[PDB]
RNA sequence: CCAUGAUAAGGAUUAUAAAUUGAAAGUGUUAAUAUCAUAAUCAAAAUUUAUUAUUUAUAUUAAAUAUGUAUGUGUAGAUAAAAUAAGAA
């Protein structure tokens, strides 16, 4: 990994709102299929991701269905469910691709960037050099130089 | 690689012929040129942007050259420069000034040709007819001020200013 | 030398360290000497240059 | 301008804060002309050659009655320290001369060793809203 | 070349106006214009070469200049007879009459519901487009003294344009008349337009391998020290260099010794001073301009 | 004792990148492994053609001079001492026309007009 | 646009106060100057931590195995005599060849001013601990 | 028909390191050169910078030289050859001829009556089959002469 | 049908954002059946960056038309702003427009599918002129503050 | 010159202050902030920091993958195989009335920050373990997937009759 | 239709009011004026389009 | 000018400005007639000369046309004069590839290294001397190996000097 | 230095077709009121002013002289911008 530094992260829906810009960009999507692939492990929540997504994409353009209204509001809470389902058939995805991506970190040697958990082996955030001095979270003092999660041998 | 550059003169090939460093210099004597000694040969680099078809900014010729220090400052670049002398800097200098009409002919000639006098501008003769206008009715708000003062101080023999009421 | 090229040359013997007056504990220049006052020199102009 | 501090307060506009084109702002106010640099003490505001020969302003050009101030970039030669006359330089808000002659000051021009922004700040050149902002950012005490 | 593709002299006729219609207009007028001028002097021309086609001498001095060469293709002083000169004499008026002709008839196909002259072959002169001169003006429109926001927020685009046809005459030789006309039409060019003129004309240079001899690279040769900067104002003369015409005789000298030492034939030598029979020592002597 | 501080004394004709002193047998590999690594190999130097072997090209070079080439590998450009543009940026013909913006003008001649 | 109010005058006694402030703003200056100038070439002198990044390859390899083995037997003297600064040491692995293309490339090295820490450097704090008086750009231990 | 990039990003909102968006400055940028480009930290406005830094026009100037060092650079990798000027006799048939320079008139078709079109200019000489030309004083040939395939000989690919 | 009687060729444009991407589609038709597009003399495979989304767009009118694309030899030539790289889908687009006006010169009857499909079809859209009064230069306003 | 024992009118001048606070205007505190991660809270961070996995890091995998295959490494193929099958599981439609809580209007004005404070500190409290759409767990049936190593092919010699 | 449907060279941008004038004061010529008699789509030649013309060429 | 500086004490120096911004007189010839027979028999420019006008005059050949163009002088009549100067010079030194072979311009070409067959041999290159001295090297190892763990190639064959 | 005129900024309901998301209500410099005064850049210069998007950690001062300062858990209060070749219902 060569993005080392600190780091802001962002709520699951908000990355997921950009859409074909970049949670979906298919290049990106791409690749995260030939990680679970070379991992020997079917990629179902990304394809589910998939086809939601290209759906969304085909229709972007047109106007919704027109609405007739109910006292009822059986349509709108419908609509919401649905929606919601949607979101959540893509969190599921949001969560594998990072559990997965610092897994395999872990197996290649990989650091991770600045405060980030690989679960066997930096269980508090890992970090080295970052601009300040200690640990950001833990307030621990950080030592010189980075702290290193694998042995030596290449 | 770090080389001695080299030549072969032709009379110790095994077949004579014009080496290409000399056509060179034959070059710099026609087309008086520069040669710059210090010119390094690792630096040869086109300018992409221009010279690639690929860029939208495609002219075809190498319209700087990418050299970070480069600067007006130095003798190389003042030896080949242009001069300020009959460029667009010298029509500024004549064509743009204040009445346009003093860069065709001197106002006195052209209005001594024209009208019969010298005519005073616009902006004067409406300091002059305000000051009839208004000399005509207060008297006394005003002021003497002259460029060359004596002319009032002493007065010549004759001269008795018609009193005022 | 600047730091880009040549700083790892830069030698202790560059330091003009008899100018001034440094602080024993920290090895810091407290003070600095005045330089005009005893100043010799065989040569205020280049050696060439006869006014 | 709001306060005319020279004739052209009268004429100019500040145009709030607005931007020039790299390297050319209207008016040249060299701030960080005395900035300490042990390293870059050569090259940083000075001449970009060592071989390059000191400036017009170092040298009497044409039959001179005297001189008030010498020009600021004017640069300090053995001979300011050694021969103990006037060197003053137009600073405000009237003069800086140099008094107290030191070799260190040497090979570097008067930009460089006269401090255009002082940390000691007049308050009688202040207005009471001004001594006001001056406080507010911690400058002036009170 | 034939047809359209070739001419003696070119004239290109840069017009400018402020507006595209009007420069349209003016290529219009000036085009008509030309063509009329451009058939009647062609047409002169035509006529002399219809009638030095029927017949006529050989200058002495045409005759000559076929004559001066020291060897010919065939190896050695070729005689041209005054027949063979008048052949190519011919031989050239005949394509310029066919030339001549080709410009009458693209001057006679531009009729009023037919006329077409952006098209070379359907006109003479013809006319080509020329990209238009367009400079985008942008600037203020607030004058605030306070805002930089303000200011930035009202900018006005306008432009500056001028636009151009050229118009392009190529005749089959060199007339001043036409080259006259063609000058002058500067004083009847519509309201507010202006033009440029652009002349390509044949012309013969002369290349004197006396004056610019071709000789061996010297015996010492040139290092790049010869070409620095301002070496072109110190180390160098301006070509051509000059080589002494006059030759003062030494003593022992003979005609074929001076010769031999100026390196020319006897004969040459005897020639360039052909005022002289004998020649003493310490005695001017002109120098055969030849000499290697 | 100039030559000691390298990037101190840059006299306004001198180039970047600058080039290192020559090195005796460095030019091909035979050679060099003849004079450093094994001393009795047989062949001195590889095969050198009788006619110029113009190492820069197409640029030609003052022949005697220690020149260097255009560099293959990306570090050898990255850890050299080729400075950054940092003051504004000249054009010994584009100056006379200030700046992209002020784009001075003498004539409004096409810019497609074409010298005759 | 509302006219300029004037200037205040400018102060009594005041241009005594900027001579002397100026004055000595200038001979404090000096000391301060001798003072950068003494660090400055005393960290030119003076060790630093090793400047690549171990944490990457070809770097993480075991001390007694591969570029180590090339450094400790081939590169040890000139890596001692040029003090681990950083553009140095970077250059001398270009030079050595034995690598070749990967210095930029496949190694990565420290950030600037990690790299610029005195040799025995333990905590990462010890950035902020360097001297504060002195003029050096970051270029004092 | 490169992917990689040419030009520096825009000056904005400072951007920080997120999913989908990097620092502008940040090292792996121009493979790390952004390093020279770089005001490290919170910069006090006032007080600090170097102005070049934050200038588009300067800015982009350097990367522009740092791409044209790239692909020079890949050029002359790509080179397996000298230049050798060899006399007007002793080179091959094609190159007998007048060979306009560089720019100067149409690309060149090596020899269209031999069914060969392709840049003179481009075309690559053996350093072997030159042999005779570059070492006539070495007797004995000191590269042993290229040995060709028979295309009409039976091999595994004519399936015997 | 609008076809160069000798060799074959039929030429379409495509265009979007107005400026940047206009191309024109040269497609004549091959009878040996190996069939390729060529875009400014490189393969399509490596001028789009072998991205799938993209160059499924330019295989798209030949699947409306109901052709084998196997059967028609393509060049594509750019004709607006150049770039290093056009594979984004904007450009994409263009090209898809291209090769489908082509294909309608050459086989008229196959431009009634193409239509309804909305390849011939051209949206007109453009990034926003250059404004300095923006501070990205396009859409951002500057900071307000009450008085 | 010669360095003088005082100063007149050099330090004389008010000394500027220190800082108080950091950010914007330097009047920011230094307190547990939003995008503070937990490490308590399943094997990813919450929230995750930005992950950016490369080409390259899909070689270095294969090459991985490659030689543990032909070492007979089973394991590490069996721990992957295991966290996917525990979050792999497809999540289940929610019922009618279950939605994401939006940012009231009429509190804050649009442009103001409490509207993205409020969204980071729900998905923040939302955890995927605390995640109950989706079913994991022992008590879970999963049709889809293989139960454990003695059902993958590298055991195909016990399936052997 | 803002003004005649009409070849717009016909036109000229007005100088000072935001409005297109014609450049022979309300003489109007129709489109089949400026293309060959009877020519498809009007048109220079019928046989191609403006860069079915230009590619034929080349 | 026809329009507004035709007329007045402007004519005169914008006149002279336009006949300075055009000084330049463009020269050309095409090299096709510059091969004709000379006044003595000889060919004025052949293969050889013209090789060398072309590589002499650079960027000022197109298309084979030269083509210079004379901007020296603030008046087109002393660019003519220039120019034509200039071309006679030109042909002056080409001309010298009709003095004999040392003149015709070498023909560069663009030569492979040796290839991967040749360097093949590079690994058979002093072969009996090397396998007769890699056995007194093994010794060397051999022995250095009982004293030592690791023996590096600068206790066997390699030199590096210490002082 | 009293001594009239005139052009800015500032989204809130004429919509999709063959079509523009920038407005008149006025923002220093401009034309009839005069009756204290030479204040204007051609260099190298002195922060208090509402109205301004700066470069944040592999590699860091070469040409006009060109910025030494604020590492602190992306952390108060309060604020800014956008539905236009993009992707928001
Ligand atoms: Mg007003
Ligand atoms: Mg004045």
């Amino acid at each position: 990994n060569t993005f080392l530094t600190s780091s802001v992260a962002t709520p699951p829906i908000s990355v997921i709102r950009t859409g074909p810009k970049w949670w979906a960009d298919p290049e990106r999507m791409v690749r995260q299929k030939l990680m679970y692939f070379t991992l020997g492990v079917d990629q179902l929540p990304l394809r589910r991701t998939a086809v939601i997504q290209r759906d969304l994409q085909r229709f972007h353009m047109c106007k919704p269905p027109p609405r007739v209204g109910d006292s009822t509001g059986y349509k709108r809470s419908r609509a919401a469910q649905l929606n919601t389902w949607y979101r959540r058939i893509q969190y599921q995805e949001y969560h594998m691709q990072h559990l997965f991506t610092r897994h395999v970190w872990g197996l290649l040697r990989v650091y991770p960037g600045n405060t980030t958990k690989i679960q066997g082996k930096a269980d508090d955030g890992y970090v080295g050099y970052d601009s300040v001095p200690f640990h950001r979270y833990n307030r621990a003092p950080l030592p010189f130089p980075a702290r290193e999660l694998y042995e030596r041998r290449k | 690689g770090v080389h001695r550059v080299g030549y072969t003169h032709p009379s110790t090939l095994p077949v004579p012929c014009a080496q290409r460093w000399d056509l060179r210099l034959a070059r710099a004597r026609i087309f008086q040129e520069y040669i710059e000694e210090k010119a390094p040969g690792a630096w040869q680099l086109e300018d992409e942007r221009s010279m690639s078809p690929e860029f939208k900014t495609f002219t075809g010729y190498p319209m700087r050259d990418m050299r970070p220090g480069y600067g007006q400052n130095l003798p190389d670049y003042i030896m080949k420069k242009r001069l300020p002398n009959n460029t667009h800097y010298e029509l500024f200098a004549r064509r743009d000034i204040p009445n346009e009409d003093n860069a065709m002919y001197g106002k006195y000639l052209y209005d001594m040709t024209v009208h019969g006098t010298s005519l005073p501008s616009t902006y004067r003769m409406h300091k002059d007819i305000n000051k009839a206008q208004r000399n005509d009715r207060k008297l006394s708000g005003n002021r003497f001020k002259v460029l060359c003062s004596s002319g009032a101080k002493n007065p010549p023999s004759g001269w008795e200013p018609i009193p005022d009421a | 030398n600047r730091p880009e090229v040549a700083m790892h040359r830069n030698t202790v013997g560059l330091l003009p360290a008899h100018m001034w007056e440094t602080d024993k504990k920290t090895g810091k220049v407290k003070s600095v000497k005045d330089s005009v006052r005893d100043y010799q020199t065989k040569t205020p102009y280049p050696k060439w240059v006869q006014l | 301008l709001k306060i005319a501090k020279s004739a052209f307060g009268f004429y100019l506009a500040r145009r709030g804060q607005r931007k020039y084109p790299f390297l050319r702002r209207p008016h040249i106010k060299n701030t960080h002309s005395m900035n300490p640099s042990a390293p870059y003490f050569w090259s940083f505001m000075t001449a970009k050659s060592q071989m390059a020969f000191l400036p017009e302003e170092n040298y009497i050009t044409g039959d001179w009655t005297g001189k008030f101030f010498v020009s600021k970039r004017q640069v300090y030669t053995l001979q300011h320290a050694t021969s103990g006359a006037k060197v003053r330089v137009k600073s405000f808000p009237s003069i800086f001369e140099f008094n107290s002659p030191s070799r260190w000051n040497i090979g570097k021009e008067m930009n460089t060793l006269t401090k255009p922004r002082m940390d000691l700040i007049d308050e009688q050149m202040l207005t009471k809203k001004q001594r006001l902002d001056y406080v507010r950012a911690g400058l002036l005490p009170k | 070349e034939d047809g359209i593709r070739g001419s003696e002299v070119t004239y290109k006729i840069v017009l400018e106006g402020f507006w595209d219609h009007h420069v349209m207009k003016l290529a219009e007028d000036v085009c008509m214009f030309l063509k009329d001028v451009g058939r009647q002097i062609v047409e002169e021309k035509l006529v002399a070469v219809r009638r030095l086609l029927q017949g006529g001498a050989v200058d002495p001095e045409l005759l000559a200049a076929f004559n001066c060469a020291r060897a010919g293709p065939f190896g050695g002083l070729d005689e041209y007879d005054k027949e063979e000169v008048a052949n190519f004499l011919r031989s050239d008026l005949r394509r310029l009459e066919e030339q001549c002709l080709s410009v009458i008839n693209r001057c006679n196909v531009p009729v009023p519901g037919a006329t077409n002259i952006y098209d070379p072959h359907t006109s003479w002169p013809h006319v080509e487009k020329l990209e238009p001169w367009v400079r985008m003006a942008e600037f203020w429109t607030s004058s605030s003294d306070t805002s930089f926001t303000e200011l930035e927020m009202s900018t006005a685009h306008y432009e500056f344009r001028k636009f151009f046809r050229v118009i392009i005459c190529k005749l089959p030789f060199q007339s001043t008349e036409f080259e006259k006309r063609m000058y002058d039409i500067r004083h009847w060019l519509h309201r507010q337009t202006s033009c440029e003129f652009h002349t390509i004309y044949r012309r013969n240079v002369i290349h004197d391998s006396a004056v610019f001899p071709t000789e061996h690279d010297p015996a010492t040769p040139t290092t790049h020290e010869h070409h620095r900067m301002f070496s072109f104002a110190l180390d160098w003369q301006s070509a051509p260099v000059n080589r002494l015409s006059t030759d003062t005789v030494h003593e022992g000298e003979s005609w074929d010794a001076v010769a031999q030492r100026l390196g020319c034939s006897v004969g040459e030598l005897k020639d360039a001073n052909a005022e002289r029979e004998t020649i003493e020592a310490g005695v001017v002597i002109n120098v055969p301009v030849t000499a290697t | 004792n100039a030559e000691r501080f390298p990037h101190e004394y840059h006299t306004p004709t001198s180039r970047f990148p600058p080039t290192p002193s020559e090195t005796p047998a460095t030019q091909d590999w035979m050679a060099y492994t003849a004079k450093y690594l094994d001393k009795q190999f047989t062949i001195s130097a590889e095969p050198a053609p009788v006619y110029n072997v113009n190492k820069l090209w197409p640029m030609q070079q003052i022949p005697g001079k220690v020149d260097q080439t255009p560099f293959e590998e990306d570090q050898t450009w990255l850890l050299h001492s080729i400075p950054v543009q940092q003051l504004e940026m000249h054009h010994h013909e584009k100056d006379l026309q200030d700046l992209p913006f002020i784009n001075h003008e003498q004539f409004p001649r096409s810019l497609e007009w074409n010298a005759p | 646009w509302a006219k300029p109010k004037k200037r205040p005058k400018v102060g009594q006694g005041f241009h005594e106060k900027a001579q002397k402030w100026r004055e000595e703003y200038l001979l404090d200056r000096h000391r301060a100057l001798a003072d950068s100038l003494r660090a400055y070439v005393e960290f030119s002198t003076s060790k630093r931590v090793e400047p690549w990044d171990a944490r990457f390859k070809p770097f993480d390899r075991i001390e007694k195995d591969g570029v180590y083995v090339l450094m400790r037997y081939m590169m040890e003297e000139k890596l001692q005599l040029c003090n681990y600064h950083h553009r140095p040491v970077k250059r001398l692995f270009c030079n050595i060849g034995l690598m070749g293309p990967q210095i930029t490339t496949k190694a990565r090295w420290k950030p600037y001013r990690f790299a610029t820490n005195p040799a025995g450097t333990s905590k990462a704090e010890r950035m902020y601990q360097r001297d504060k008086t002195v003029y050096t750009h970051g270029h004092n231990d | 028909v490169s992917t990689g990039e040419f030009d520096h990003p825009p000056f904005q909102f400072r951007q920080r390191h997120t999913f989908n968006t990097t620092p502008l400055h940040d090292a792996n940028r121009f493979g790390g050169r952004t390093a020279y480009l770089r005001e490290i930290g919170p910069v006090n406005i006032k007080k600090q910078g170097r102005r070049f830094k934050k200038d588009p026009r300067t800015v982009q100037f350097n990367v522009d030289v740092w791409c044209a060092q790239q692909t020079l650079r890949k050029r002359w990798k790509q080179r397996d050859w000298e230049v050798i000027e060899i006399p007007f006799r002793l080179v091959p048939r094609e190159q007998q001829r007048v060979i306009p320079e560089l720019y100067t008139d149409i690309p060149q078709m090596t020899d269209p009556a031999r069914n060969d079109f392709s840049n003179i200019r481009n075309k690559v000489y053996d350093r072997e089959e030159l042999q005779g030309v570059l070492f006539p004083a070495a007797g004995a040939m000191l590269y042993p002469p290229l040995q060709r395939v028979d295309k009409q000989a039976m091999t595994l690919d004519k399936y015997l | 049908a609008e076809v160069d009687p000798e060799t074959g060729i039929a030429v379409g444009r495509g265009c979007a954002d107005g400026e940047k991407y206009h191309f024109t589609a040269l497609l004549r038709e091959n009878r040996d059946h190996n069939g390729i597009i060529t875009v400014m003399g490189k393969p399509l495979s490596l001028v789009l960056d072998n991205k799938a989304w993209l160059m499924e767009m330019v295989l798209m009118p030949f699947d409306e038309a109901n052709l084998d694309y196997r059967d028609f030899d393509a060049h594509i030539v750019s004709e607006g702003h150049a770039m290093p790289s056009i594979a984004n889908e904007i450009a994409a687009f263009a090209l898809r427009m291209a090769v489908a006006n082509a294909l309608v010169k050459l086989i008229p009857l196959t431009r009634i599918p193409l239509k309804k499909s909305g390849l011939l079809s051209v949206d007109r859209r453009r990034e926003r002129g250059q404004f300095p009064g923006y501070l990205d230069g396009k859409k951002v306003k500057r900071r307000f503050a009450k008085r | 010159t010669a360095t003088p024992e005082r100063f007149s009118v050099l330090g004389t001048t008010h000394p500027k202050p220190k800082r108080t606070g950091f950010g914007r205007n330097n009047k920011m505190r230094s307190k547990p902030s939003d995008n503070v991660a937990w490490y308590d809270k399943g094997p990813v961070e919450w929230l995750p920091r930005p992950v950016r996995l490369t080409y390259d890091h899909l070689d270095q995998l294969q090459q991985w993958t490659m030689r543990a295959t032909l070492d007979g490494r089973t394991e590490e193929f069996n721990r992957i195989r295991d966290l996917h099958r525990e979050w792999s599981q497809h999540p289940l439609m929610p019922v009618l009335g279950d939605v994401e809580p939006k940012f009231p209007l009429n509190l804050f004005k649009q442009n103001h920050r409490a509207k993205k404070r409020f969204l980071v500190r729900w998905h923040k409290a939302n955890t995927p373990a605390n995640w109950l759409w989706m079913p994991r767990g022992p008590t879970v049936v999963t049709p889809l997937h293989r139960t454990n190593p003695t059902q993958y092919p590298e055991n195909w010699k016990q399936m052997v009759q | 239709l803002v003004r005649p449907d009409v070849p717009e060279d016909q036109y000229v941008d007005s100088w000072y009011i935001c409005t297109s004038m014609t450049h022979h004061m309300g003489d109007y010529r129709p489109w089949s004026a400026s293309a060959p008699p009877n020519a498809f789509r009007f048109r220079p030649f019928n046989e191609f389009d403006a860069k079915g013309r230009e590619y034929v060429q080349y | 000018d026809n329009l507004q500086y035709k007329r007045y004490d402007w004519q005169g120096w914008y006149q002279r400005m336009l006949d300075v911004h055009n000084r330049n007189v463009s020269l050309r010839c095409r090299i096709c007639d510059l091969q004709r027979l000379d006044g003595n028999g000889v060919q004025f420019v052949d293969m050889q000369t013209e090789r060398r006008l072309r590589i002499l005059a650079q960027h000022r050949v197109g298309m084979g046309v030269l083509k210079l163009d004379a901007d020296k002088y603030e008046d087109q009549a002393d660019n003519v004069t220039f120019g034509t100067t200039k071309l006679s010079e030109l042909l002056a030194d080409a001309r010298k590839a009709q003095l004999g072979e040392e003149y015709w311009p070498s023909v560069e070409l663009k030569v492979r290294k040796p290839s991967g067959q040749s360097k093949a041999h590079y690994s058979l290159i002093d072969n009996e001397r090397i396998e007769k001295r890699s056995r007194e090297l093994y010794e060397k190892y051999r022995d250095a190996k009982k004293r030592s763990l690791f023996v590096t190639p600068m206790e066997t064959w390699l030199e590096v000097k210490g002082m």
